[PDB]
RNA sequence: UCGGAGAGAGGCUCGGUGAAAUAGACAUGUCUGUGAAGAUGCGGACUACCUGCACCUGGACAGAAAGACCCUAUGAAGCU
RNA sequence: CGGUAGGGGAGCGUUCCGUGUUAGGGAGAAACGCGUGCGUGAGCCGCGUUGGACGAAGCGGAAGCGAGAAUGUCGGCUUGAGUAACGCAAACAUUGGUGAGAAUCCAAUGCCCCGAAAACCUAAGGGUUCCUCCGCAAGGUUCGUCCACGGAGGGUGAGU
RNA sequence: GGCCAGUGAGACGAUGGGGGAUAAGCUUCAUCGUCGAGAGGGAAACAGCCCGGAUCACCAGCUAAGGCCCCUAAAUGACC
RNA sequence: AGGGUGAAAAGAACCCCCAUCGGGGAGUGAAAUAGAACAUGAAACCGUAAGCUCUCAAGCAGUGGGAGGGGGACCAGACC
RNA sequence: UCAAACGAGGAAAGGCUUACGGUGGAUACCUAGGCACCCAGAGACGAGGAAGGGCGUAUUAAUCGACGAAAUGCUUCGGG
RNA sequence: AAGGUCACGGCGAGACGAGCCGUUUAUCAUUACGAUAGGUGUCAAGUGGAAGUGCAGUGAUGUAUGCAGCUGAGGCAUCCUAACAGACCCACAGACUUGAAC
């Protein structure tokens, strides 16, 4: 959970397909708002509105259910699933009707800010350690 | 930040040097250290060598100077040190050996009527490309693909005989350009050459 | 193969090109500012250089040539009454190929012309 | 609901090194056990004994646990210096052990199929093993060979 | 034309990665345009 | 003979929509030999960095479809 | 103490029933997932920040009783694959308008096609598809603000 | 004897023959061995050829057939 | 062919994104990861994150040995 | 400094393992609906218009049930 | 960073990627480079006498202007238009070991 850090917003299963939405959506991974709203302004995709339009949504529901800012705010996650395929039996010639599936997607796009604490020096102290659960929020190579 | 790479790079490194170990040489040794004895098991199992035991830079070199010597027996003498099969820590799933040195390819001698009538022939893909060429038009045209044809031919060609190939070191001059090692002569043991 | 072949032919047939070409010119000399596709753009600009340089020297048979490729009646002779008034001194070079974002449906790139 | 803050107990950081420098190596001597060696022959098969060992064996037909057992058939007993190469056996000789409780070894899953002969069987088999602890190695002392 | 057998995880994977790649080689192409159409005097864009 | 050029609709690229027959799993080379007597799968050698795109179809005894031809059934049926 | 066709002996599991309104169970049953455990194995036992009300063992019985095969069969989801195709080669183009969004809806101007029709009316058939407003979940081989689509209301007037 | 099954398409190798062309991995018999229903080792691979009969474990030893230059375990062993 | 949100619709007041659909807060509820596609939700299938590892390599994808590396550990030799 | 030897260390899709998700509705617990016996009973109805339907009836959508221009119901006698 | 990639204007290159040539005070002067594509101005070149007028003819038509008129995929000249605005990748002495002289 990351100790209150991420926004994470859903999607419906909107009617296009999920493959050129996760080409879409892989992207945009690991970029700011800002670079996600200027791309997705211009990508020249289909699947490219809904997934603006749920950036939109994600960061100024970030902006309003959280107090941040959309400068300092990365795309943390950003996963796409499948939906609902709907089924259209759809006639062909010599008698024969073949399955046409109508696609939908399942977007689920987390939202992350910097909430640092930038500490000064490195140096290990292995003491207190009711302290050291909360200076030590999120960093990396975790020993022991 | 670049000490964050640098600095924690060398606290790793530093318990890199506390929490392992060196592995000790296999020379003038004896069985254990006392830590050693504390550790694993490995004198009921088949010893195996770790990465510490076949290093490339203290492997041994041999220069044979092949003037007058026979091609296939000299082929087999070189094969069976090019594996490692005259060192006690031979396993064949590692590459145990040792680089050889070939000086003076161009001498090389053969029995019988091997210099008119062996063929080194090969073909690519398509046919009709069967290459007719025999023993003397390679010793005058490209001497060192005579011995490195003899020798292909003896190590395993999986993937590790494709290693210790290129542990080999055919020239056709008199003179190697190695200065690696001190290369010591190879030791035969073939009374018939 | 296509060595020197400086016909810059559409997704058209070719009578359908020569009506594309004469009508998009047409409107093009209309309403001065058009939007086309970049193709379109380029195959304006040809034409459209040889119909302004064409009412330039406003004599009859460049004026009856000049009626002959423009659809609209009433816009080839509102032609040789602006282009020397406008146009003179400039020798060549009448139109501007700004580029704009591509199109809704196709991701057709898309062009817009000028006349300066 | 907000960044937290920083904390501001003024603390200072102890840069002595002679703390942490003490707390974060271990000293840990090895236990020197002696300077002798023998190889044992147990049911057919010999093993590499050095004094103090959780060796695994063939012997469950019968042996108590927690018992002090001596393994005389014992060759080449041998020290840091010498070694006493044994003509078959060491004369005298005695590998004081501690047969340990008994143990069942891990699955071997014998299953075995033919082919399209439509026939598999899988059965199992836990070989019935026991652990040794070894106290020490005497009554050695003839013959040495040392080079 | 009718295919023998049908493909792996693998090769499914690596082709419709190549495809997605090929996706995202047409987007810094896009953050290019997009940083070109930005506060700047361009002769492109009405 | 003996092909050659040009115009369209496809084919190639981009954006949208988007199947199908088929499919034991496929980490799916060539020669040569062996084998239920025509092997990517076994043996020896040689050759091949991984992975796409566009064409061609020699093989996968390719797909279809429980061989219409041949024979068997103490089968069926039409006809004489 | 190898074993096909096959024959015999001994067992595990499943759901229900007798004991059974059993022991146990919202202090977590069955399920589902887990094992440094035990068996010759079918399996048992134990653990679960998942789940939420049933149900063991032992001693016995009865089966719609055990799955990898039947070009089996019924649902789900793959491969080919983001590949072929997008239903004549009458042909559209621009400017405005509406909107969140317009190649596609509307308006205008040219261009182009049928014109013994690709025009208008009636027989059959269909049955509300006709008209205004609203909507764009599904359908339209793309999009869509549009629709023969969805919703509400209306509409078919005979002495000839 | 009682109860109760399968099987009744065999294949190759040696010997004894017939059919053939003393041709066939051919066909039919008679005795035997193997496979079928047989694993392992030797035979490069390879049902029937040789050794050999797999209850299971061991990071145990000795051998049969066959081998001791290298790939690949053991002799670049000795003497004619 | 399509059954089972809760015990009770108590079916989400109000704010933001916004044309809707939908989503996030807040509120109801014991449970909102029980949100109307709503009860336990397994496999195939599609994914995302973490550890190790593949671009001179021939392979029914295993298994025996195990280089190097990573993780928790307590019978630290063990296990994955 | 030069020459020679080795090719580590981080290097991509992907492979494995683990964790968390989405489609999916197997498993578990049910039921709102069925199946079969036993004991009785009935197999009646209809020109006094039947079984079965069509249309319609409520203050106001569609569907089902009830009802029939006396129509989402009526008269009388009993229960409540 | 050097060098690439995108974009940009295209090609005697090309299915797509590739490749190649440009990517502007796009010379200044005494003598080889800084014209990429389009337009323009001319020159090769193709068809071949245009419109309008006059003349001859009753009229079809012929004739002079007039190798004129259109075409200009080719050559040269010309910065008139577009080569604007950018963006991104690759960085920070190149592991370990021997020998030689300095």
């Amino acid at each position: 959970p990351g100790k209150c850090d991420e926004i994470t917003t859903r999607g419906y299963s909107i009617s296009m397909s999920v493959d050129k939405a996760r080409r879409v959506i892989d992207q945009i991974r690991g970029r700011s708002y800002a670079e996600t709203l200027m791309i997705l302004e211009l990508m020249p995709y289909r699947a490219c509105y809904p997934i603006f339009k749920l950036i939109y949504s994600a960061a100024a529901n970030a902006s309003h259910n959280k107090q941040f800012n959309k400068a300092n705010l990365i795309i943390s996650k950003a996963e796409v699933n499948k939906g609902i395929t709907l089924k259209k039996v759809k006639p062909r010639a010599r008698g024969r009707s073949y399955m046409i599936k109508r696609p939908t997607c399942h977007i689920t796009i987390v939202l992350r800010d910097i909430t640092h604490f930038d500490s000064y020096d490195k140096f290990l102290e292995s003491l207190t350690p009711k302290k050291l659960i909360a200076l030590l929020g999120l960093m990396s190579t975790g020993r022991r | 930040s670049t000490k964050c790479t640098e600095e924690w790079r060398q606290l790793k490194e530093a318990v890199k040097k506390e929490f392992a170990i060196p592995h000790v040489p296999l020379d003038q040794r004896w069985m254990f250290t006392l830590e050693e004895a504390t550790g694993p098991d490995i004198w009921n199992t088949t010893w195996y060598p770790k990465s510490a035991d076949h290093v490339p830079t203290d492997k041994k070199w041999y220069v044979v100077d092949a003037t007058d010597l026979i091609l296939g027996r000299m082929a087999s003498t070189i094969a069976i040190h090019i594996r490692g099969k005259n060192l006690a820590s031979y396993t064949p799933s590692v590459d145990m050996g040792a680089f050889v040195i070939v000086v003076n390819a161009d001498k090389v001698a053969v029995s019988g009527k091997k210099r008119t009538q062996k063929l080194y022939r090969r073909h690519s893909g398509r046919p009709g490309g069967l290459k007719e060429e025999t023993f003397d038009q390679l010793q005058k045209r490209i001497p060192e693909r005579i011995i490195e044809h003899a020798v292909r031919g003896m190590l395993p060609k999986g993937r590790l005989g494709r290693y210790l190939f290129n542990h080999l070191k055919v020239y056709k001059g008199a003179e190697h350009p190695h200065q690696a090692q001190q290369p010591i002569d190879l030791p035969l043991r073939d009374k018939r050459i | 193969m296509k060595h020197g072949r400086k016909i810059h032919r559409l997704s058209r047939p070719a009578d359908q090109r020569r009506a594309l070409l004469r009508g998009l010119t047409t409107q093009l000399l209309k309403h001065g500012r058009i939007k086309t596709t970049r193709a379109k753009a380029s195959a304006m600009r040809k034409y459209v250089d040889k119909m302004i340089t064409l009412a330039k020297e406003g004599s009859l048979h460049k004026r009856r040539q000049a009626l002959g490729f423009i659809y609209e009646k009433q816009i080839v002779h509102a032609l040789f009454a602006e282009v020397p008034e406008r146009y003179g001194d400039r020798n060549g070079g009448y139109t501007r190929i700004i580029r704009t974002l591509p199109r809704r449906g196709d991701n057709a790139p898309m062009a817009y012309i000028e006349l300066v | 609901v907000l960044p937290d803050d920083f904390q501001a107990p003024e603390p200072g950081t102890p840069e002595y090194n002679d703390i942490i420098n003490q707390f974060l190596p271990k000293k840990g001597p090895p236990p020197p056990r002696e300077e002798i060696f023998a190889v044992v022959v147990i049911g057919s098969r010999q093993y590499i004994v050095i004094p103090g060992r959780w060796i695994y064996t063939q012997r469950l037909k019968g042996a108590t646990v927690n018992d002090k057992i001596v393994l005389n058939k014992v060759l080449l007993v041998g020290t840091k210096a010498s070694t006493y190469i044994g003509t078959p056996i060491v004369t005298n000789a005695a590998v004081h052990a501690v047969v340990e409780e008994q143990l069942l070894d891990d699955k071997v899953i014998v299953f075995k199929y033919k082919k399209k002969k439509n026939y598999r069987r899988n059965i199992g088999h836990r070989q019935p093993i026991t652990r040794i602890k070894i106290t020490g190695i005497t009554g050695y002392e003839d013959y040495p060979a040392s080079t | 034309a009718v295919p023998k057998k049908r493909t792996s995880i693998y090769k499914k994977r690596i082709r419709k990665n190549i495809w997605k790649k090929k996706g995202y080689w047409a987007a810094l192409k896009a953050f290019s345009l997009a940083k070109s159409l930005s506060t700047g005097n361009s002769k492109s864009f009405f």
